[PDB]
Parts: C-alpha cells; structure tokens; sequence
C-alpha cells in the first residue's frame, strides 16, 4: 500500500523505485524495439523472396527498383553498383569482386551493431537485479537487528517490519530480474537470425555480381 | 557472483532460523 | 492458500507441460533425420565424381538434405555456363553451401530457448513464490499481537513447495536441453561432412576437366 | 554422529537425494580416471610421433618415418590423408587446387577428433549442472520439515527444528562435493582437450606444409 | 548511531569497510577520467570518418586529412598505407603491397583496443571480489558474535545484535562497492567495441581506396 | 578459545578444508612470485628486440641485427624460422608459395608460446572459483554436526553450541582469504599475457613484412633487368 511501503526506511524505498523503473525500462523496451523488428523482418523477408527469381544483376535492379529508399536490399544493391562505378576500366576482376564483399560484409556488421543498440540495458538490468535486490534484504534484516538492539525486547513482533522489507526487496529483484534476462535472450536469438538473413540477401547480390563479371570477361575472349 | 544469491539466502535462512526463537 | 503462489506453481507445472512435448516432438525429428542422414552419406561415399553423386542422389527425396547440396552444387555449375574460370565456380559454390548447413543448423536449434530459459528461470520464478508467500506471513504476524510461530509455520511451508516445484520443473528442462545441444552437434557435424564430400567433388572434377582442356 | 546413521536416521527424500547424489559424484570420478590414463596416453605417444617426423625433410620421408607407428595411429592418419588427396587429384595441372583440398581435409580431421575427445564432456557438464539444483531441493525440503515440526509440536524450540535443518544441510553439503568435482573436472578437460587439438593441429601443420614445398619444388623444377 | 555502529564492529570489518570505500572511490575516479578521455576521442573519430567519406581517391584522402592535426588516428592509418606504398616502390607486384596494408592496417586497430582496454582490468576485479570481501566482513564479524555468545553464558539478551548488524552492513557496502564496478565495465566493453568498429570502418575506407587506386593505375598503364 | 586453538579444537572434516584452503594460498603465491620474475624479464627483452627490430625495413638487417640476441631469444627463433623456410625452398618459383609457407610457420609458434605462457594459469582460476565453496562445505559441515549435536540429548540454550558455529565459520574466512588473492593474480596474469602474445605478435608481423618485401622486390627486380 501506498502508506505501507512507505512505512518505514529510506534506502529500501530507493531500491524499490529503482527495481520497478528498471522493469519499466525493460518493457518498454520490449514493445517499442518489438513493433520494429517485426515490421522490418517482414519487408526483408518479401524482398529476398523477391530477389530470389532474378537471373543476373540487372534483373535485381529491377525487382528492387521500387524497395523504397529505406530498404536496406537498395542499400546493398547500390553498393554493389556503386563498387562497378568506381572501378570503371579496371582489367582486373579477381579485385572488383573482393572490393565489393568487404564493403557489403561490413554494412551487414554494422546493421548487426545498430540492431543491439539497447540490448545492453536489458543485459545489465538482468545482470545486477537479483544483486541490487539481495542488497535490498540485507538492508532489511540489518534494519531488524538494529530493531532488537534499540528495544532489547528480543523477539517476535519487532523483527518483522525488518524480514517484512526485506523479503520484499527480494520479490522486487527477481519481478525486475527475470523478464529482463529472458528478452535479453530473446533479443540475442533473433539478432542472430536477423543478421543472418540480412547475410543471406547481401550473399545473393555478392553471387549475382561475380557470376555475371565472370561472364562478360569470359564472353569477350573467345567468342 | 551467481551463487551468491543462493550463499546469502541459505545464510539468512541461518540468521533468521535463529532469530525465531523464543524468547 | 493465497492467490499468487498457485498461479506461480500451475505456471511451473505448464513449463513441464511443455518441456516434456518439447522433448517427444523434437526426439522424432532429430532421430529420422539423423538416421535419413547417416543412410546417405554411406551411400555417397561410393561417388567418384559429382555427376555419379547427383545420380545416386536423384531419388533420396525431395525433402532430403544431400539432395539440396548437391542440388546446389549443380545449379551453380548450371548457371555458370559459358564461364572459362573454374577458379570462380569453386568460390560461389562454397560460399552457397555454406549458407545452407548454417540456415539448416539455425533451423535445428529453433526451439532449445525455450528448455534452456525454462530451465534457467524456473527455480527463480519458484523461489519468488515463496518469498511473496513467506512476505505475507510475516506481514501477517506484524498485525494484531503475536509470537510463536506455529501459528504460520504452514503457510511458510506452503511457500517452500513452490521452490521445491521450481528445482522440479527445472532439471527435466536443463537435462532435456544438454542432450538436445549434443544431438544438434553431431547433426551439424554431419551435415557439414556431406557438404564438404560435394565440395571436394565438384573442385577435383573442375580441376582434372580445366586441366584436361590446357593440353 | 556418523555417515552411514546419518543416512539409515533420515527421511526418504534426502534418502534419495543422497544416493542420488553419490551415484553422480561416483560417475563424475569413473569419467575422470578412465579419460585421464587415457587423455595421458594419447599426448605421450602423439608427442613421441611427433618428434620422429620432426626430421622430415620431405613428405616421402615423412611416410617412411610414419611406416611403423601404429594402425591406430593419429599421424598416420593425417599422412595417409594427404597421400590420398595426391592420389585423388594426381594429374592435375592446379597444384594451388590440390593444396586447397588437402588442407580442407587434414584441419577437418583435427576438429573432428575435438569432438570425439569431448564425447564424454556431456555427462560431466550435465552433472555440474543439475547437482546444485538437487541439492538445494533437498535442503529446501529440510527446511520444510522443520516447519512442519514446529507445526506439529507448536513448540519453537531448537530441538523440534534441529532434525530437519541438519537434514537441509546434509543436502546442501553431499550436493556441493558432487557439484564442485563435476565443474573443476569439466574445465580441466576443456583445458586439456584444447592443448591436444592444438598439438594434433601443429602435426597437420607439419604435413601441409611438406606437401606445399614440395609441390612448389616439383613444379619449379620441371620447366627449366 | 552510525558512529556506534562502527564503534561495535572490530578491526578486520573495519579494513574490509575502508577497503570498499576506497575501491568505491577508485572506481569513480576511472569512471570520469577513462570517460572523458573516450567521449572526446570517440567524437573527433565521428567527425573524421563523416569529413573521410567523401573521397574518391587515395591523394584526395590524403588531402581532405591534411589537419585533423597530428595524434589523429585517421591520420596514423593514412600514414601507414603510404609507408607501404613508399617501402614498396619499384615492386611489380600489386598483390603484394595490398596484402601488406592489410596486415599493418588491421593490427594497428587491434593495438588502439589494447590501448583502450588499459586500466578496465581494475573495474573487471573490483567488481568481481568487492562482494566476497563484504562476504568475508560479515562472516568474520558473526564469527565474533557467536564467540561472544560462547564465553558469556545463560542466553544473549542484547549484546551483539549490533556487532551482527555490523557484518550485514559490510556485506551490504560489497554490494555497494561491486556493482557500479560491474556496470561501468560494460558499458566500457560495449562502447570500446563501437570504437573498434568505427576505427574498423576508416581503416577498411584506406584500405578500399589503396586497392581501388592500385587497379586502375595498372590497368591504365596496361594499355596506352 | 582464541583462533589457534579454534584450529586445533575443530572437527577433523573442518580442520581439513582449513589446512587444504591454507595450501591453495600458498600455491597462489608461490605461482605468483616466480610467474612474476619470469614475466618481466620476458617482457622488458621482448620490448627492446622490438625496438630494435623496428630498423631492419630489409630481413637482412633483421638476422643482422638480431645476430646476438641470445639462444632462447623469441625474435631470433622467428627471424631463424623465416630463413629457415627461405632455404628450405631454394629453387622454388612460386613466391605466393613461400609466402604462404613462411606465414603459417610464425604464427603456428606465436601461439605455441602463448599457451606455455599459460601453464598454470588453471591454478589460480579454479583456486579462485573454488575455494569459497570448498570452504562453504566447511562451515555446512560444521553446523551440521552441530545441529545434529544439539539433537542428541537433547539441548537447547544457544550458548552451549556456540564453538561449533564459530570455528564452522572460520573456514568460510579461510576460504575467502585464500580466494580473493587468486583471483585478482588470475586478472593480472590474464591482461599480461595478453599484452605479451601482442607483443610478440607484432615482432612475427615485422619478419612476416620484411620476408614478403624482400621476395617481391627481388622478384621485381630481376624481372626487369
Ligand atoms: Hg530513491
Ligand atoms: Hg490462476
Ligand atoms: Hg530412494
Ligand atoms: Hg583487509
Ligand atoms: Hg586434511
């Protein structure tokens, strides 16, 4: 109760709030970085089964012409295209190919690192909650025995205010510790299978580049 | 820094077991 | 007694619930598969060549694993036609199977989250069952006047079942999700060996034709 | 009082985490001595190959140094591994093809053997693992008893709780000295498996690297 | 009173309580010092890579870093490309200087991350031991009590409720000690690997251009 | 009693975990100590070779400046295995081979000596992690034949049990003591060695830069005479 919890210390009080914002902070979390990961799973997924039918390079430039400027398949197709640009009049493909992996990799790597952005709190706020929490009962019964020191009257109705906020404070380390691991977990799986579909696509662009650089190479030779 | 938590909440079940007698 | 602490054990209970279906469901599918993958791999250990592989391969299943591979393998050497560096070839066909055992690995492992975090945080949720529990008995007792405390030693034991259901609930979950984690290693293994056979067979047979056709 | 009392003066629940409990710390030990003449005996006889093929000059000597070693034998394996990719590709104009092959082959052996050296790791992870969970089942268990003897007696004395809590701390003590062993022996075995994989892998290094020299040396010598 | 609190402890949880105010203190200090020093590198890194971006060339890179002034990084890569590439004047083969810029360019970043990780070491250990040494304060403390209570006889009517109230209270400032250490230490971790990647990013910029430059000057120069 | 007496008036289990929690603190320093001297003096070389190696900019310059380094000198060992490849494979043509070949030698030691630096580091990480277990097991004993003490005749009036609980508790202490220095020596020795295999690592990519240098500019060199 509002004049319950309230009854009686200052520092448990704190760890109180803390522990229920964190939970705050973990939730809120969870939905907002939710209705984001589904949204872009789903258009990542329409574009791959898009680009899957797609014969050569150019035939990619067409299936992504309208991906809209957000897509990241446009980014990497453009990165493909913008690595042929730049190296216009090279005699040398065993490096134009090499050039552009590096680049679309990477890109991948950094999405990776741009989906994980949060996922540090999330991780602590698993990490230490069970620890701010013991903190909490320690506290408390510590406040109890300096209740039987200041009355002398021993036992029972004296301690209990003490293993009262104590007890407490360790229900509010798990309800703040547990749904903050278990999404964390979450998180670190579909990250994992994010980034590898995101791998999948760029992979799909990388052999389209090569195959049709070794085509034009080769078809201008003997023919 | 993992059992802690089950250390100090088998040690307060030591410290509170006694704190349940008598008086 | 009390409301949380039942709605925190039936909890656990559900857990086991579906740690077990876990267990029946995914003990089918690891075994036929291990068991379909064993079979052809022995059977295409007698390819000497990729053709002779995609041939004793043609009718082991539209679902089978070897047959997406070599499948593979193929249509990669299908749609490079006409290209004069087998060099390439090689690359793209690496780099497409290497995708493949990692999305079928990926595929695997799909449900071992749910026994790993059940098994991780069941004694947690029980532990919180019985500390809400035993939180309310001592704020039972700092009511009224009281001492001797007969009188909540059942409620407090009460509370101590529902950790008791935690640890239960959680080691079918950790022993579950241990053998399951072995069982999803050899299968990556294996996979891994067949793609590595059509690997080596596509690159030995590219190399004998391209140097075949330089004299 | 002693161990035997202390088990035939208990209830039937730590009676069973009890024996549960020395059924796995009996396990956790068998594993660790049968593994570790074994682990021994494989790190001295690979070393001993390993200095003999040392003085290998060349691949061919190193086939001939490997003649007798033994039809188990983990070095004659990698060498006959090598042999049989020469054997596969002879005739081929690509030695930078044959080279790729070969080492894609030796370095997946290696790995392979990781797995089967760690094919017994399973069980000792697995008991490091659920021995603190049966443990504390059964102290918790102890400490339910002593509350239901307080319920019981309505006493609150300390000789109504006492049977249950030295219970619960049996539980606790037989669950921590089969969970430590399990946790200490698993690491000391990853430890160990990782030096022998790398050792192992040092072999493999030695091969490839005979076979690349002297492909190169082949190659260079017949132009001229 | 905090004052009699102390007053009942003894002199062992007394160096365990100094001990964890000190390693409290010591951690702040890292805390602002290692603070400021990374959000001012981190942002001139962030203003160079978006001023990099930009260049079609390696000499129009080398133009646009003219200044960017000296302990820059962005310039120390730069610098080591064009070593190489002044080592290696006269060599035919172009493989070879790109090979080379890789090695140097990818360890020199490695080497910044040793230079950013120095000193974290400090956190990593305080935040691991600060709660066994609380832990140590309180059972040496209720070690204390307890003899107390064995050389006084009948009961304990007061006497060491403090002297226990005590040990939880050093239990509670390990706490108190070792968790800000754990979490500066992570976000250090996450936003050192956010620096790795970025420098990651300018070297790979160096890198594309030297082999872009590479390509077309030789094939420029492999027809008229 | 008082702490030696506390010892000696225990049961033979607790007295057990103490004196073997004691051991594993002597062990901690023991390691500590000689790992210590080794390491500095390794160390302090490494720095200097590396100084002075950074001059070569040939590999004939590096075996000469490295000339008199020492017999168990790490950078003449790898300046050593360089040449050694080099004349192993006179006659070959294919420098892309030798390369190749050079590489996997240098870092196939590097990492060797790593995990020789490394040789013990198992000590002080499990006496870390364990000995406050070992010696909580300790204190439960303790307290279990206390408790199953008081239980016998049957007693009651807490200051009759009190020894027990005490010198229980005191092998928790001693398993704290004897943990805490073996985890903050593992830290060190984890960052140090760290630092090192990086030095070391730098020295190898010195050799592995000047031997791909100099076979590309002779190379070169003699293919346009
Ligand atoms: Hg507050
Ligand atoms: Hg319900
Ligand atoms: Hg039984
Ligand atoms: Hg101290
Ligand atoms: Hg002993």
């Amino acid at each position: 109760v509002w004049g319950m919890y309230q009854h009686a210390d200052i520092v448990v009080k704190c760890v109180m709030i803390g522990l229920i914002l964190a939970s705050v902070v973990t939730w809120a979390i969870f939905f907002s970085k939710s209705v984001e990961f589904f949204n872009q799973k789903r258009r990542l997924k329409r574009e791959q089964q898009l680009l899957a039918e797609a014969r050569s390079l150019n035939q990619a430039n067409d299936i992504a012409a309208d991906f809209g400027s957000k897509s990241l398949s446009l980014h990497l197709l453009n990165e493909a295209q913008n690595e042929l640009e730049l190296s216009e009049g090279s005699d040398d493909n065993e490096g134009i190919k090499e050039r552009t992996s590096f680049r679309l990799e990477r890109r991948v790597a950094a999405v990776g690192r741009q989906m994980g952005r949060g996922n540090g709190y999330l991780a602590t706020i698993g990490a230490i909650s069970p620890f701010v929490g013991l903190f909490g009962t320690v506290w408390g019964i510590m406040n109890s025995f300096i209740g039987i020191a200041q009355t002398q009257t021993t036992n029972l109705a004296v301690v209990a205010p003490g293993i009262a906020e104590a007890l407490l404070a360790t229900a509010i380390g798990l309800v703040a510790a547990i749904p903050a691991v278990v999404i964390y977990n979450v998180f670190a799986r579909q990250i994992g299978g994010f980034k590898a579909m995101l791998g999948d696509v760029a992979a799909q662009v990388l052999l389209l580049q090569s195959r049709d650089l070794d085509l034009e190479a080769s078809a201008a030779a003997h023919p | 820094p993992f059992i802690d938590v089950m250390l100090v909440l088998l040690i307060i079940f030591m410290v509170a077991a006694p704190l349940a007698t008598v008086d």
